[PDB]
């Protein structure tokens, strides 16, 4: 009954369904950096070489 | 003349190369690399690469 | 034995759109072969989503034959009266028939009886091993964890060194799948020496895995000893592209060559990380770690460099280097400041008692937190 008290008082802030109102309405980030780097290294190389 | 001795002497070169350098820079701090280079009797750049490794 | 692992390795390739079209369709043939042969029809159903009626007939037949066979066989093995020998064996076999067709559910029930019913500790461990392999199969990791937690209790009970080895190698794979590489390495190096394969991948696979972890976690001195001078690696040379790439990277990392390091970075990505199932998901994460590590390595030995020197050495332009250093500086690993006006790369190193002071307070906040809540709970009760 301590637990029951918690859930009831809380309800008015939760209203109808602050639980399902919202969904009814609606290095790990960084992309493949291998590709960028591949191309960088060859673009450097080329110039280096013909200089 | 001794094939076993000869082999182990290249290795000896290398572990001793260390021994000489350490002794030279032990008292100093902020020692010029030119000073090291003369004593050991090996070129400037060669030494930089060894030291960086060490 | 061979399909039990091998199917998942190929299947993974197929899933992926990263893979070259040549590889994708090379694997496609391999998969289809083994379906018909091991009669995987239930499980095949699972995989098709993720990817003739004769197949189905092959199920229906093989099933009713295999079922009727084992039925009365098992029925008779229970009837004629002694459970130690026959009833225990019969449940093993029952789990195995479910594991072939990949029904997970009916195997949990059969291999569970075998464990409950009194038998040698050897006998217990051996049987559990199959359940864990089905977890690995399904590509659910947490299913493997619960089982292998039990297996670990029984390891020193039985005391067979044979099964201590086998246990190590399963737990090795589970850990390769999770981020945590630290436990993986320890287990993995020992197992190069020793492990007769059982319901898990070939020794060529296992070789590339020890090389990969070794780079990541190991201190410098210890990479040289245990890996380069490995008796195992040296005899095994390279009879595979994957093993070759990773080996080439190791030699330049140790030798402090930097020009060739970057070609090599790119190679291992193509030929190692994407074929391997477990390390595919960590492809981004690995290359990040490695790129911090090398930059770091060089900065440790130099108080200063100029931008031109450092960039020419790695083989990237000066502009490409600058954008990349500054990624990793606020995450703290390279420990360097950069002057733009004088072009210089300073390297600050102020790690001392200060470093260690911050680690202890942060982790400390967390022990306080847990404690407060469990205290409150019990007091009410």
């Amino acid at each position: 009954t301590k637990k029951k008290n918690e859930e009831i008082n809380k309800k008015s802030l939760e209203e109808d369904d602050e639980f399902e109102d919202f969904p009814i309405d609606t290095d790990d980030v960084e992309v493949d950096d291998d590709f960028t780097n591949e191309l960088k290294a060859e673009l450097d190389r080329y110039k280096r070489e013909n200089q | 003349g001794d094939e076993l001795t000869r082999s182990h002497f290249n290795a000896l070169y290398d572990t001793l190369l260390e021994s000489n350098l350490c002794k030279i820079i032990e008292p100093f701090e902020c020692v010029e690399i030119s000073h090291i280079s003369k004593i050991i009797g090996l070129d400037t750049q060669q030494v930089e690469g060894k030291l960086s490794q060490m | 034995r061979v399909p039990n692992y091998e199917v998942s390795e190929k299947a993974f390739l197929l899933t992926q759109s990263k893979v070259s079209i040549e590889q994708r369709k090379e694997a496609a043939e391999f998969v289809l072969a083994k379906i018909k042969e091991e009669e995987m029809a239930p499980y095949y159903k699972y995989l098709c989503e993720e990817y003739d009626q004769e197949l189905y007939n092959e199920l229906c037949k093989k099933n009713e034959s295999k079922i009727k066979e084992l039925n009365e066989k098992i029925q008779k093995l229970e009837e004629d009266d002694e459970g130690e020998l026959e009833q225990a064996q019969a449940w093993i076999n029952l789990g195995e028939y479910y594991a072939q067709i990949g029904d997970k559910d009916n195997a949990e029930k059969t291999l569970g009886k075998s464990l409950s019913k009194a038998i040698s500790t050897g006998a217990k461990i051996d049987v559990m091993l199959t359940i864990a392999r089905l977890g690995f199969f399904y590509n659910d990791q947490l299913y493997v964890k619960e089982k292998l937690e039990a297996v670990n209790s029984m390891i020193e009970k039985g005391g067979d060194w044979e099964r201590r080895n086998r246990y190590k190698t399963y737990y090795g794979i589970h850990c390769l799948a999770v981020r945590n590489f630290k436990e993986a390495a320890k287990l993995l190096v020992d197992s190069l020496a020793t492990f007769t394969s059982i319901e898990l991948t070939s020794y060529e696979s296992i070789a590339t895995y020890a090389s990969v972890t070794g780079l990541f976690t190991l201190e410098r001195t210890d990479l040289k000893s245990k890996v380069i001078d490995s008796p195992e690696l040296l005899s095994l040379i390279s009879t595979t592209a994957a093993l070759q790439s990773i080996s080439s990277l190791t030699i330049s990392l140790y030798a402090s060559d930097y020009a060739s390091y970057f070609p090599y970075l790119l190679e291992t990505y193509a030929n190692v990380l994407i074929p391997c199932k477990y390390l595919n998901r960590h492809a981004d994460f690995f290359v990040r770690e490695m790129r911090r590590k090398v930059y770091a390595q060089l900065l440790e030995s130099y108080k200063t460099l100029s931008l031109k020197s450092m960039a020419s050495a790695f083989g990237v332009s000066v502009a490409f280097l600058d954008n990349d250093l500054g990624k990793f500086i606020p995450n703290k690993q390279l420990n360097c400041v950069i002057d733009r006006v004088n072009g210089i790369v300073e390297t600050n190193r102020p790690d001392n008692k200060n470093a260690q002071y911050h680690l202890l307070v942060k982790q400390g906040d967390g022990l306080l937190t847990k404690l407060q809540k469990y205290g409150a709970a019990v007091r009410l009760t």
